[PDB]
Parts: C-alpha cells; sequence; structure tokens
C-alpha cells in the first residue's frame, strides 16, 4: 500500500488546516491559528484495492508566514487549491497559487476546493467559479464544518494516481 | 365537472384494517380494497396455523446481540417491525366475553425495549433508537450477566410519568416467550415485574420506571367498570387480545384496537367518562417557579 | 541536532546544509527542525549563493540557493552596485546557457531550469528595457542558431509574458507595468517572426509544442493584427490540429481566439469556424459515441472533449449570432449544434456544466425573440403561418433534442445533508447554494424557457418518458426520479388549464404504476415521486380542495409507515403544502362544515405518535403556518392555545415539580424534554409570527428562571472541573435548553410588530436573567449566542432600546472584552458576535455612545481598532463597517463632531495605515481605501478646528499631509522622499474615486517591499504627477 505527496495551498483562513484536522481527528477547529511554513500530516483511506496514504503538506496562506514557499512543492504527486466562498479575494488569488504550483509540478492531478458552503451568506456564487475549466482541474463544493463532500477531493485524486476510475473508500481494517 | 385521480387507493402495504388510517366506518363504509369487514375467519386460520416452523430462540439472540449474519413466514432482520400490531376491532368476536381480554393503553410511544450486554435500548416501530440508558431489567444494567441473559419488551413510553408501560413480553431472562399464548405472557408480566428490586422506581441505575399495564375481562359487565376507572395516565385507547395468541410481529386480527368513545357504540355500554369524544399600564404574565428576577 | 549554520564569518561548508534539505523532504518529525532552520537562514544575505549553486540529491539544494538569489533581485537590486547587478546578469544568463544548453534538462528537473528562467524574468522585470537593450534581439538570434537555446527561450518569453500581462497587477506598480507593456508591444514583431518561422519549418516536436504553448499565453494581449491579418489561424487548423500530440494546444489557442469581443474581423471568424469543423468531422466522426470515447479514454482523449466543449460553446455564444445571417454557414452550424448534443451525453459534471451554459443562453436568446408558442392550427389556405419567429426556426429540431436532454439528465433539486450539530444531536440539514443545486437551477431554467416556446413538445417528451416507465419498461428508480424532478421543475410554466390536463394524466398513470409494481421497495419510490409532484403544484391543490384533502390524509397515513425515508418524505411534503395552501386549512371549504385545522388539532397525537423528535418539530411548524392564516384575532387565539396544548402539559408538569425541588432541572430526562419542548416552541413561532406572543408570554418568566438555573449549574460544574466537563451528555444537554431559549427569544422579537410593548415587557426580564447571568458566568461558561441574541433585538427595537444600552453594555461589554484582548485566537464565536452587537448598537442606537463618559466611549472606539486588526476576515471587516459607519454617525451632530476630530482623527488615521501596510489584511483593501478617501475628502472642508498648536499657520490639509508623510516616512525610512510625497499627494487627489484610490494603495504596498534607493530613480513622476490632477480635476468639472 504505497503513498503519495499532497500539497495543500490557498489564502489564509481558507480552512486548509481545519480541513486536514477533521480528517484525522474528526474534530472541528473553531479557532484561527495561522500555520507557520508547513505541517506535514499523513492521512490514510482504505479502498477496495488496498490502503492508501496521503502526505498532506498543509502549507501557509499568509505572506509573512510563507516559508520556503515554492520550495515545498518539489516532488509533489497531486495538489489541492482551496478558497473561501465567503471571500471573493481568495478566489481571485487562486490563479496565483496554481501558477507557482505548476511551474514546479508540470503535470499532477489537482483539485480546486470551495470551502465554507455551510455558511448561508455565500459571497462567491457558483456561476463565477470557472477557473478550473481551461486549466483542466477538478472542482468540488466542500465544508469542513459539515463534512459536505468531505472526501471528494481525496477520492478523485486516488482515482487518478492508482489509474482506477472505480476506486471506492470503504474503511475496512 | 372535474375528474381527479383516485389518490386514496395509493398504499404501501397490504395491511387489512390498518390503524394507520381512520376507522373503516368513517372514510367510506366498505372502505377500500386492503380493508375488510370480516376479521372472524382469518383469526381461526391464524390460530389453527399455530404450530412452530420458526426459530424464535435464535431470533431473540440476534435482537439482543445485533447479529444478522444469516447463518406467517419470516422474521424482520433488524429493529424495525418487531412489535405485534393490531387492526381496528371490526368483526366483534362472538366469544369475546370469555376468550378475549382488554388492556387500557396510555398516551405515549410504542417501543421495542432491548436489554442485553449491560445496556437497555428503546426503538420505535420504525426501528429508530429513541434512548439508550441503564435499567434494572435482566441484562440492562452495568451489573448483570455477560452470559446469555437478555430481555425484550413491547412497551409504551409516557413522557409526563417518565414511565415505560410494559404491554407484553417476548423474551425474559434469556428465554423466548413468542411461543406462548397471550394468556400466559400477561400472567408472567404481572408476576415477574413486581418481583424486581426497584424496577418500578427511579434511581441512578434505573432512571425510567417500568410499570406493567393491567388487563381486564371483556364481559359486558366488566367493560362497564373499566370505562369508569382511574388510571395513572391519560387514556388513549383499548387493546383486545385473544387469550390464545402467540406473539407475531406485524398486523394481526387476533388483537384489536378501539378508541374509548367507540366502545359504547360498537358493543353496548354506559357513556360517562372516556366515551365523551374529543399611572397604570397592562403587563400580564405570572411565574410559578418564582426566583430572584 | 541543532546544526544552526548561520555562523556568518565561519568558513561554512556545504555537505551539511545538503543533509538538512534531504530531511526537509524525506525524514519526518526531523523536518520540523529542518524547515525551522532553512527558513531562518534568510537573515544576513546570500554570500553562500555562489558557493552553493557552484559546489554541486543536489538540485533540490540548488533550488534552495536560487530562492535566496531570487529574493535579492526583487528586494535590493536597485541599490546594488551597478557592476554587481551586471555580475549577476552574466552569472544567470550563463548559468542558464550552461544548464539550458545542457544535454539532459529533464533529469536536472525542468524544476531547476524553470526556476532559473524565472530568475532571469525576475531580472528583466527590473531593467530589461533601459539597461538590457539588446536583450530581445539577442535571444532571437540565439534561437535561430541553436534549437536547444531556442526551445528554452520559448519558455523564457512565456514567463515574461505572464509576469507582465497576466500577473502584473499587485506585484508591479501601475505606471511601471505600462512601461513594460509598451516595451513588449514595441518589440513583439521580431519575436512573432520567430514563432512563425518555427511553426512552418521546425521538425522538432518539443520545440514546436513549447512554441504553440508560448503562443497560447500571447493571445491574451498581442495586437489583433497578428491573429486575423496573418496566416496564424490557417497554420493551426491545417497543420497542428489534426495531429494527436498537438490537438489540445491547437484547440485551446483557437478557443482563446474565438472569444474575441470585437466587430472588426467578421470574415476571418467565418472561415476559422468552417475550417475547424472540417478537421473535427475527420477527427471525431459525427456518428461516434462521445460518451464512450470519454468513459474509455485517458488524460488526452478526455481533455480534448473538454476543450471541444469550451471551443464550441465559447464560439457559438459569441459569433454564433452571425452564423445565422449568412446562408453558406447554415450547414456547419447544424453540425456544430450536433456535437454539443453528443458531448452533452458525457457522464462528467464539469463538461455537462459547460454545454448547459450554452443551451441556457440559446433558449434565452430565443425567448426574447418571442416568448410565445406558435399558433398550432394552420391557415385556411393550407400555407405556413410564419408564426415561427426568424431565428428559432433554425433551431426547431435541435430544441426538441435539448428538451429531451433536460428531461433525461435533470439534476436532484434539493440536497439533504445529515450531520450532527455541536451537541451530538443528529439532524438533517438543507443546503442552499451548493454547486449541485445551481446545476438544478440552470436545468430547470433552460427547460422553463423551452416550455414557453413550445409546451406541447415538453408534455409529449414527458408523456413518452412516463409511458416507457409504465410499460415501455425502461423502468428503474434512477430514471423515474429524474422524470418527476423534471416534471416538477416546470411548475407554473403552463397556462393553468393546460397544467390541469397535464397533472391529472401524469399522476393518474403513476397511480397505476404503483399498483402493478410489487414489493414495498418499488411502491415507496413511486409514492414519493407522486407526493413530490403533487407538492410542486399548489396552484392545482388550491383549486381542488377534495384533492388537497385526500393528499393531506394520505400523508397522515404515510406518517405511520415504517419503510425507510417514507416518514421524512411525508413530512417534507406536508410542511411544503401547508406553507403554500395555508389559507384553505383555516377557512371552511365546500362540502365541509368545519375548518380542516380542527380535525388536525383534535388528532395531533394519533397522527404524530410514531414520528421521531425532529419530524414532530417539522409537523408542528407545518400546522403553525395554517394558524398564521387565521387573521381573525379571537379565533387565532383559541387555535394557538390548543396548538400548544400538548407541549404545554410537559412544561407545566416539569415546572410544578421544579417549584418543590430545583434539583429536578438537573435531571437528564427532564432536561432532554425541556429541550424538545423548546425546540417545538421555536418552530411554531417561526410560522405563527407575532400572534405567537400569547404563548411566549404564558411561559416567558419561568423559562428565564430555568435558563438561569441551568446557566448557573453549568458554570459551577466548569469552575469546579475545568472546560472538560462541557464535553459530556448532561452539560451539552443543558447548553441546549439555553441555546433554544435564546433562539426563541430572538426568533420572536424579530417577527414582532410593536417595538415599545416589546421594550417595556419582554426586555427588562432579560437583563437579570440572561445578561447579568452571562456576566457572572466563568469565562469558559458564558454563552456566545447571548451577544448575538442581543444584537438581533437592537436591530429590531432600535431607538426603543437606546436607553438600555447603559445597563446592557455594563454586563457584557468590558467582561467580554477581557476575553478577547490577549491575542487574536481564543473564543472565536465571542469575537464574531461581540462585534455584531457593537455594530448594531452603533448602527441603531448611536445616541448611547454620547450619553456615556468620554472614558467609556474611548474604550469603545479602541475596541473597534482592535476589530480591524484581526486576521479573521469577518471580524476585521465588521470593524471597518463599524468604523466607517461611526465616522458618518459623527458627521451628524455638529457639536460633538469637532471634538471627535480633535481627539481621534489622527489616532484613527495612523491605525488604518498600520493595517494597510501589513501584508495580512489585503482583503479589506476596498473598505480601507473607502474610509481614508472619506477622511481626506473630509479634510478639505469639514474639520474646522486646529489640529496643531499654532492656529491658522497650518491649515488642516497641510498638517495632515505632513503628519501622514512623517508617519509613513518614519515607519518606512528606506523610501525616498519623492516616493512618499507622491503618495501623500495622491490621497487628496484620488479622494473621489475609490477604485483609483485603491490602486494607489496597492502601489505603495509594492514600493515598501522594495528598497527603491535614492540611487536608481526608475519611477515616473511628471507622468504620474500630472495623471493625478486629471482625476483631481474631475471632482469640480462635471
Ligand atoms: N463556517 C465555517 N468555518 C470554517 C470552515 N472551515 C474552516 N472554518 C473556519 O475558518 C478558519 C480557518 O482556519 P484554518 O483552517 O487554520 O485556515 P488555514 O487555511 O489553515 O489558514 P493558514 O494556515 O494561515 O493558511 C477557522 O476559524 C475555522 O474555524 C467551514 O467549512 N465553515
Ligand atoms: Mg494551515
Amino acid at each position: 500500500q504505497v503513498q503519495f505527496k499532497l500539497v495543500l495551498v490557498g489564502d489564509g483562513g481558507t480552512g486548509k488546516t481545519t480541513f486536514v484536522k477533521r480528517h484525522l481527528t474528526g474534530e472541528f477547529e473553531k479557532k484561527y491559528v495561522a500555520t507557520l511554513g508547513v505541517e506535514v500530516h499523513p492521512l490514510v483511506f482504505h479502498t477496495n484495492r488496498g490502503p492508501i496514504k496521503f502526505n498532506v503538506w498543509d502549507t501557509a496562506g499568509l505572506e509573512k508566514f510563507g516559508g520556503l514557499r515554492d520550495g515545498y512543492y518539489i516532488q509533489a504527486q497531486c495538489a489541492i487549491i482551496m478558497f473561501d466562498v465567503t471571500s471573493r479575494v481568495t478566489y481571485k488569488n487562486v490563479p496565483n497559487w496554481h501558477r507557482d504550483l505548476v511551474r514546479v509540478c508540470e503535470n499532477i492531478p489537482i483539485v480546486l476546493c470551495g470551502n465554507k458552503v455551510d455558511i448561508k451568506d455565500r459571497k462567491v456564487k457558483a456561476k463565477s467559479i470557472v477557473f478550473h475549466r481551461k486549466k483542466n482541474l477538478q472542482y468540488y463544493d466542500i465544508s469542513a464544518k459539515s463534512n459536505y463532500n468531505f472526501e471528494k477531493p481525496f477520492l478523485w485524486l486516488a482515482r487518478k494516481l492508482i489509474g482506477d476510475p472505480n476506486l471506492e473508500f470503504v474503511a475496512m481494517p | 365537472p372535474l375528474q381527479l385521480p383516485p389518490l386514496e387507493r395509493l398504499t404501501l402495504s397490504q395491511d387489512l384494517n390498518s390503524t394507520a388510517a381512520p376507522h373503516p366506518r368513517l372514510s367510506q363504509y366498505k372502505s377500500k380494497y386492503s380493508s375488510l369487514e370480516q376479521s372472524e375467519r382469518r383469526r381461526r386460520l391464524l390460530e389453527l396455523q399455530k404450530s412452530k416452523r420458526l426459530d424464535y430462540v435464535n431470533h431473540a439472540r440476534r435482537l439482543a446481540e445485533d447479529d444478522w449474519t444469516g447463518m406467517v413466514k419470516k422474521l424482520p432482520k433488524h429493529y424495525a417491525n418487531q412489535l405485534m400490531l393490531s387492526e381496528w376491532l371490526i368483526d366483534v368476536p362472538s366469544d369475546l366475553g370469555q376468550e378475549w381480554i382488554v388492556v387500557v393503553c396510555p398516551v405515549g410511544k410504542r417501543a421495542l425495549i432491548v436489554a442485553s450486554r449491560g445496556s437497555t435500548s428503546a426503538y420505535t416501530k420504525s426501528g429508530y433508537c429513541v434512548n439508550r440508558f441503564s435499567s434494572l431489567l435482566p441484562g440492562g444494567n452495568r451489573r448483570n450477566s455477560t452470559a446469555k441473559d437478555y430481555t425484550i419488551l413491547d412497551c409504551i413510553y409516557n413522557e409526563v410519568n417518565q414511565t415505560y408501560y410494559v404491554l407484553d413480553v417476548m423474551c425474559w431472562r434469556g428465554h423466548p416467550f413468542y411461543d406462548c399464548q397471550t394468556d400466559f405472557r400477561f400472567y408472567w408480566m404481572h408476576s415477574k415485574l413486581p418481583e424486581e428490586e426497584g424496577l418500578g422506581e427511579k434511581t441512578k441505575l434505573n432512571p425510567f420506571k417500568f410499570v406493567g399495564l393491567k388487563n381486564f375481562p371483556c364481559t359486558p359487565e366488566s367493560l362497564c367498570d373499566v370505562l369508569s376507572m382511574d388510571f395513572p395516565f391519560e387514556v388513549d385507547g383499548l387493546l383486545f387480545y385473544h387469550k390464545q395468541t402467540h406473539y407475531s410481529p406485524g398486523s394481526t386480527p387476533l388483537v384489536g384496537w378501539l378508541r374509548p368513545y367507540m366502545v359504547s357504540d360498537v358493543l353496548g355500554v354506559a357513556v360517562p367518562a372516556g366515551p365523551l369524544t374529543t399611572g397604570s399600564s397592562h403587563s400580564p404574565d405570572h411565574p410559578g417557579c418564582l426566583m430572584e428576577n | 541536532h541543532a546544526a544552526r549554520q548561520l555562523l556568518d564569518f565561519s568558513q561554512k561548508l556545504d555537505i551539511n546544509l545538503l543533509d538538512n534539505v534531504v530531511n526537509c523532504l524525506y525524514h519526518g518529525e526531523g523536518a520540523q527542525q529542518r524547515m525551522a532552520q532553512e527558513v531562518l537562514t534568510h537573515l544576513k544575505e546570500h554570500p553562500d549563493a555562489w558557493t552553493r549553486v557552484d559546489t554541486i540529491q543536489n538540485m533540490n539544494t540548488k533550488y534552495y540557493g536560487l530562492q535566496i538569489l531570487e529574493n535579492v533581485i526583487k528586494t535590493r537590486w536597485k541599490i546594488l552596485p551597478r557592476n554587481q547587478c551586471e555580475g549577476i546578469k552574466k552569472y544567470v544568463v550563463g548559468l542558464i546557457i550552461k544548464t539550458s544548453s545542457d544535454p539532459t534538462c529533464v533529469e536536472k528537473e525542468k524544476v531547476y531550469i524553470g526556476k532559473l528562467n524565472m530568475i532571469l524574468v525576475q531580472i528583466l522585470k527590473q531593467e530589461w528595457p533601459k539597461h538590457w537593450p539588446t536583450f530581445i534581439s539577442d535571444i532571437v538570434g540565439a534561437s535561430r542558431t541553436s534549437e536547444s537555446l531556442c526551445q528554452n527561450n520559448m519558455v523564457i518569453l512565456k514567463l515574461l509574458s505572464e509576469e507582465v500581462f497576466d500577473f502584473s497587477s499587485g506585484q508591479i506598480t501601475q505606471v511601471k507595468a505600462k512601461h513594460l507593456k509598451d516595451s513588449m508591444c514595441n518589440e513583439f514583431s521580431q519575436i512573432f517572426q520567430l514563432c512563425q518561422f518555427v511553426m512552418e519549418n521546425s521538425q522538432n516536436a518539443p520545440l514546436v509544442h513549447a512554441t504553440l504553448e508560448t503562443l497560447l499565453r500571447f493571445l491574451n494581449w498581442i495586437p489583433l493584427g497578428y491573429i486575423f491579418e496573418t496566416k496564424l489561424i490557417s497554420t493551426l487548423i491545417y497543420k497542428f490540429l489534426n495531429v494527436p500530440m498537438f490537438r489540445n494546444v491547437s484547440l485551446k489557442c483557437l478557443t482563446e481566439i474565438a472569444g474575441v469581443s470585437v466587430s472588426q474581423y467578421e470574415e476571418q471568424f467565418e472561415t476559422l469556424f468552417t475550417l475547424t469543423m472540417m478537421q473535427l468531422k475527420q477527427m471525431l466522426p459525427l456518428n461516434t459515441n462521445i460518451r464512450l470515447a470519454y468513459s474509455n479514454g485517458k488524460d488526452d482523449e478526455q481533455n480534448f472533449i473538454q476543450n471541444l466543449s469550451l471551443f464550441l460553446c465559447t464560439f457559438l455564444k459569441e459569433h454564433g449570432q452571425l452564423l445565422e445571417k449568412r446562408l453558406n454557414l447554415r450547414e456547419a452550424l447544424m453540425e456544430a449544434l450536433h456535437y454539443m448534443l453528443l458531448v452533452s451525453e458525457v457522464e462528467e459534471t464539469e463538461i455537462f456544466k459547460i454545454c448547459l451554459e450554452y443551451w441556457n443562453h440559446l433558449a434565452a436568446e430565443l425567448y426574447r425573440e418571442s416568448p410565445f408558442s406558435t399558433s398550432a392550427s394552420p391557415l385556411l389556405s393550407g400555407s405556413q403561418h410564419f408564426d415561427i419567429p426568424p431565428r428559432r426556426q433554425l433551431y426547431l429540431t435541435v430544441l426538441s433534442k435539448v428538451r429531451l436532454l433536460m428531461v433525461s439528465r435533470m439534476a436532484k433539486p434539493e440536497e439533504v445533508l445529515v450531520v450532527e450539530n455541536d451537541q451530538g444531536e443528529v439532524v438533517r440539514e438543507f443546503m442552499k447554494d451548493t454547486d449541485s443545486i445551481n446545476l438544478y437551477k440552470n436545468m430547470r431554467e433552460t427547460l422553463v424557457y423551452l416550455t414557453h416556446l413550445d409546451y406541447v413538445d415538453t408534455e409529449i417528451i414527458m408523456t413518452k418518458k412516463l409511458q416507457n416507465q409504465v410499460n415501455g419498461t425502461e423502468w428503474s428508480w434512477k430514471n423515474l426520479n429524474t422524470l418527476c424532478w423534471a416534471i416538477g421543475s416546470i411548475s407554473g410554466a403552463m397556462h393553468e388549464e393546460d397544467e390541469k390536463r397535464f397533472l391529472v394524466t401524469v399522476i393518474k398513470d403513476l397511480l397505476g404504476l404503483c399498483e402493478q409494481k410489487r414489493g414495498k421497495d418499488n411502491k415507496a419510490i413511486i409514492a414519493s415521486n407522486i407526493m413530490y409532484i403533487v407538492g410542486q403544484y399548489p396552484r392545482f391543490l388550491r383549486a381542488h380542495w377534495k384533492f388537497l384533502k385526500t393528499v393531506v390524509n394520505k400523508l397522515f397515513e404515510f406518517m405511520h409507515e415504517t419503510h425507510d425515508g417514507v416518514q421524512d418524505m411525508a413530512c417534507d411534503t406536508f410542511i411544503k403544502i401547508a406553507q403554500k395552501c395555508r389559507r384553505h386549512f383555516v377557512q371552511v371549504q365546500v362540502g365541509e362544515v368545519m375548518p380542516f385545522i380542527d380535525e388536525i388539532l383534535n388528532n395531533i397525537n394519533t397522527i404524530i405518535c410514531d414520528l421521531q423528535p425532529q419530524q414532530v418539530h417539522t409537523f408542528y411548524e407545518a400546522v403553525g403556518y395554517m394558524i398564521g392564516a387565521q387573521t381573525d384575532q379571537t379565533v387565532q387565539e383559541h387555535l394557538i392555545e390548543k396548538y400548544m396544548l400538548l407541549p404545554n402539559q410537559v412544561w407545566d408538569s416539569i415546572i410544578q415539580q421544579a417549584t418543590k425541588n430545583v434539583d429536578i432541572l438537573k435531571d437528564p430526562e427532564t432536561v432532554k424534554q425541556l429541550g424538545s419542548i423548546l425546540k417545538t416552541n421555536v418552530r411554531a413561532c417561526k410560522a405563527v409570527g407575532h400572534p405567537f406572543v400569547i404563548q411566549l408570554g404564558r411561559i416567558y418568566l419561568d423559562m428565564l428562571n430555568v435558563y438561569k438555573c441551568l446557566s448557573e449549574n453549568i458554570s459551577a460544574a466548569i469552575q469546579a472541573n475545568g472546560e472538560m466537563v462541557t464535553k459530556q451528555p448532561l452539560i451539552r444537554s443543558m447548553r441546549t435548553v439555553k441555546r433554544e431559549t435564546l433562539k426563541l427569544i430572538s426568533g420572536w422579537v424579530s417577527r414582532s410588530n410593536d417595538p415599545q410593548m416589546v421594550a417595556e415587557n419582554f426586555v427588562p426580564p432579560l437583563l437579570d436573567a440572561v445578561l447579568i447571568d452571562y456576566q457572572r458566568n466563568v469565562p469558559a461558561a458564558r454563552e456566545p449566542e447571548v451577544l448575538s441574541t442581543m444584537a438581533i433585538i437592537v436591530n429590531k427595537l432600535g431607538g426603543h432600546i437606546t436607553a438600555e444600552i447603559p445597563q446592557i453594555f455594563d454586563a457584557v461589554f468590558e467582561c467580554t472584552l477581557n476575553m478577547i484582548n490577549k491575542d487574536f485566537e481564543e473564543y472565536p464565536e465571542h469575537r464574531t458576535n461581540f462585534f455584531l452587537l457593537l455594530q448594531a448598537v452603533n448602527s441603531h442606537c448611536f445616541p448611547a455612545f454620547l450619553a456615556i463618559p468620554p472614558a467609556q466611549f474611548k474604550l469603545v472606539l479602541d475596541s473597534i481598532i482592535w476589530a480591524f486588526k484581526h486576521t479573521m476576515r469577518n471580524v476585521a471587516d465588521t470593524g471597518l463597517q463599524i468604523l466607517f459607519t461611526l465616522l458618518q454617525n459623527v458627521a451628524q451632530e455638529e457639536a460633538a463632531a469637532q471634538s471627535f476630530y480633535q481627539t481621534y482623527f489622527c489616532d484613527i488615521l495612523q491605525h488604518i495605515f498600520s493595517v494597510v501596510t501589513d501584508t495580512s489584511h489585503t482583503a479589506g483593501l476596498t473598505m480601507h481605501a473607502s474610509i481614508l478617501a472619506y477622511m481626506f475628502n473630509l479634510v478639505e472642508e469639514g474639520k474646522i478646528s486646529t489640529p496643531l498648536n499654532p492656529g491658522n499657520p497650518v491649515n488642516n490639509q497641510m498638517f495632515i499631509q505632513d503628519y501622514v508623510a512623517n508617519l509613513l516616512k518614519s515607519a518606512f525610512p528606506h523610501l525616498q522622499d519623492a516616493q512618499v510625497k507622491l503618495f501623500v499627494t495622491g490621497l487628496f487627489s484620488l479622494n473621489q474615486d475609490i477604485p483609483a484610490f485603491k490602486e494607489h494603495l496597492r502601489d505603495f504596498l509594492v514600493q515598501i517591499k522594495e528598497f527603491a534607493g535614492e540611487d536608481t530613480s526608475d519611477l515616473f513622476l511628471e507622468e504620474r504627477e500630472t495623471a493625478l490632477r486629471q482625476a483631481q480635476e474631475e471632482k469640480h468639472k462635471l
């Protein structure tokens, strides 16, 4: 059961860390404590074709807590760009994140995640989210606060990496 | 000049005279297709059908240990539809006064109580868990048998009195009672419930008081006294069990249901109590609790 | 081991650093300290830059070195000694040549190559035109001699193009970018010749593909002439599109060119289109199953389809308007419309979303041409009516296919999400604006458009679909759900009379299907759809009481159904129907002698006896809507009393027992009930509205007593055993009675309609019960919802509560402030809410901020500063909204106005600049600029007092510009006086154009990250200097 390197990027308060925590602990962090640099987090999902491991490189979104920014991406095998539907600014910067990333990783399965769908007053209508189209990225609507489409990003990346369009999570010991 | 769809015949089940719908004497007289007027013959066929082709010993265990690995026909495979349900009492039995019995039911929630592996759970007809808790039923508290000693009860939960009113019993101290005539089942209740330390009282190990529902004869003179009694709860309706019935989950004509008003006009009885059928400004709201402010 | 290697003057090695990097990328917990040291190495400078990149798992270590070098060029380049700059130029160009002429680029990953190239662009950014004049020419010549030194250059240009035209905004100042934009344009022909030459002659694939790629990034800005007045389009279509390993880049280029919003090249577009179509019909035959080609395809045959969606859609949506007028094209257009229909069958949400984007546009474009159906019956002389409008005529048969598409692929309307709330309480949530629901919305809209242009067609499509389920037996749950979803999505799109004929047939046969099908499995799926359909057509129910009656009763029966989901279905429908037919339940219908509600109320228990807790709430909410219809005071009151009779019994019961032993409000079971009773009370209130007051009043006081009982029980438990206790059954249960109590209180005042009566009766008891309780609670025990609950009431009551702000702010303000004044993390909810409250008070009760003493007021305003310094987007924004609003509230009272300016003006100004110059608050950019602009605009007249000591000598406008100039220059001493003076001057000239004001701010944020140095002066005064007065003179001109 081999693993993979997953780089997670986006603006601050996007919910990158919060998203990751939910997966491993099941808990939901209400507080916003910005990540300095990076925090590698191993995640495991059990599929019908053996266990799979993602090394989540939860990077920082803030500019002063940047780190060895573009330096973290090297040797990646898939990525997740994330923005907050409550802040358009975090969607208008997505192009900037996809930029740095592909200049380091020429061809790797990527996913775009619009987080915070649970918050009723959504400032980024779906009609506007079209960036993935011409860059051939996958997209999903997610919420770390409600587990909505919780496992979509990872399920999709698994399909691509294991070259199987029929992989399914099952959670078998 | 309008010809609208017969939505009335839309039905999920083939349950005759279901209590899910109003009496077959209100809607339309001979009602509809999955409704009968003759509860009689079917009763005799079902009681004659009485023999044992089903393994109730193995079922009680599955209920108690949540195991359905597989290893008049079949047993429902989960916590839904384990209760023996009644049809409206239409074909009033000829030998009612000496072969049937009536249990005055309270207003509340029908449930399946399952006490095993040190815990007690109550499910609804729908198999929906409504509460997990500790009880003084054999197998329902943390101080009990981890060696095949479980209990399965058919109850009605009343909120005001925080009491589970035991209506029947299909398994006690690890032994299935399904294969027993209601006659016996009821006796076993009012004989083994009061013989439990404080099963009928509220404590830390037994939050909910389990109280057994009385039953009475269905003789003409008896029904009269029943309809003028006082119960610890507000009356919902009446159940009519045929003394010789085993306990079979789902609908059956061997137990009937009627609301208190329906009795003294379906048989023939008095009608007082239950039959009665369903500077200076202004600031006006007063408190009973009464604390500081 | 520590292995800190900053030791500056130590003749430090490279074999060590080379080890840490390998750990930062491989090891584990070690990487924590590995990253923690390399992030620190960026202190002094980059003398290690040479020794490292020079010395050599090594490229990774060189990449690292490059970042340091990269930073130098973007930071201190301008103040470097000229000779040193040039030293790097050659050091990089050569380093590139070396490794770019390198025999094996890919292994020394394109990563190292790419970063190097990027650094060169980084350098060009800083001098390309002025000090690197021969650059553009040299790289061309170099490309024409070496194929290798050409391929990589095609990458150097692509990066330069992105950095100048695609990502300049924010990272480059406004005027410098224009100078670069020009420089690129003025010398692009030379480079175009190169690309062109390569395309027509170069046999090498990689070089070519990278030239097509560098071309795809050019079509974002290059003068149209190069596209339509050359052979560019012809080259791509004949030469590069037909071959596999180029079909994508080729198409993506064509797509970007097909999206030009111009009206000058009508001819080229026509040929571009018909030329592509030929290639398409040769490549992907018009008779192939595009779905299979996708289902059975890889990351090449799949992208092509997606790119085809984009190309076809983008083009028709733009120049498709002119594909109709011409006649020669009326053939390739049908072929194109055919592709979309095939593509639309691709099982892939993102592709299907693209196609739909077009269809919605088509059916919309033909709806404004004519919203009406064509007059069915032909003319008396047998000819054609012309009833058909000019354009729709061309799409007639394609439209029918699109209707079939919507009816076959209709998306799920509603999205149920089951998730347990922050209590362990399991529930069902309803999404509102997910992408999925948006898909549904668009489908519904397209089919609602098409049904108006020809509803007969729609009904025929749906009748054949429905029949095929019944006996055509293409029967399955998935399809049947889709057909009924589609049917319901068009509700109200027909004439009423047609709808009547439609509905009666549709469900009549579903009512037959449910009988032939055996097993409660199938019958439930069918019954639900029938119940969904009948739920979407209230218009029909409102005209046929008997049917409505029959429906409701059927739902009441289904409410004892034990088959999965049926009970959720039956409740959803019932609340739905009640909402939309509310009036029919409270008024006597023909054939009845008593309003239906009565039957319902005299039977609540027999109906809901088998429902679960939440379903019971949904049921109570449903009847609540009926109650809200009875406008007649007297009767509505009796209805309400009996409506709440069942829940009241439990309440009254629990209450009397609490008036004998208050240890009962500590009982797990009775607390579970108090929760559910309240929850029931909350829903009834949501539907009944104001009139519900008769109920609230009946329990309001005691309910507060128990609330306070629990609130004091919880706080103690915490004070005695720390936060931990909150995380267990009983406490979480007691939290629930509190929260629902608050929901009920705020939930009613919201829909109340007699402010004063509300402020004189239902508000004072809140003080001691909820506020002073919140005060006395231990920090960990205070309910955040208390603040937000109060915020809502201020919004509603407004002026009627302005006199209680003193009493309120006392309890909550200071005590809450001390919970959120240590850092910016702890007690999130308390932060958010607290400021919603402060916002509200300031917004609807400003007078209060004047009543209180200057000492208290100050504490309030400084709290706002505290808000907009937050990194939590929402908290910081609320702070600006408040500050911006507050400034305006001050603009009113002439007297207490000047005082504010004399005391806080500069202080506030300083604080705003404090967060503007911080890289962490870039999302308040607009609000930031707004407030400043307003304050400066105010400076030119308003503030009519002395800010300085002297008096007249310094007009506020002078002291303020100098105060700001001082503050900025003092805070950023690396800036040259010219930089600052320019900035400060733009603050009074751009003071009437927020957008412009913004850019100005964004420019100053660029110059601070860079050491411009008194040396180099590559800014643009005279140019920009006057450019500010072009705006400064628009405020007094028009
Ligand atoms: N309502 C709501 N809030 C969320 C959701 N996801 C995250 N949040 C909140 O938003 C904030 C995001 O915090 P983080 O997960 O640390 O964001 P981040 O992407 O890691 O930020 P950086 O580490 O600086 O890059 C936290 O306060 C979360 O509580 C969500 O799905 N819904
Ligand atoms: Mg993070």
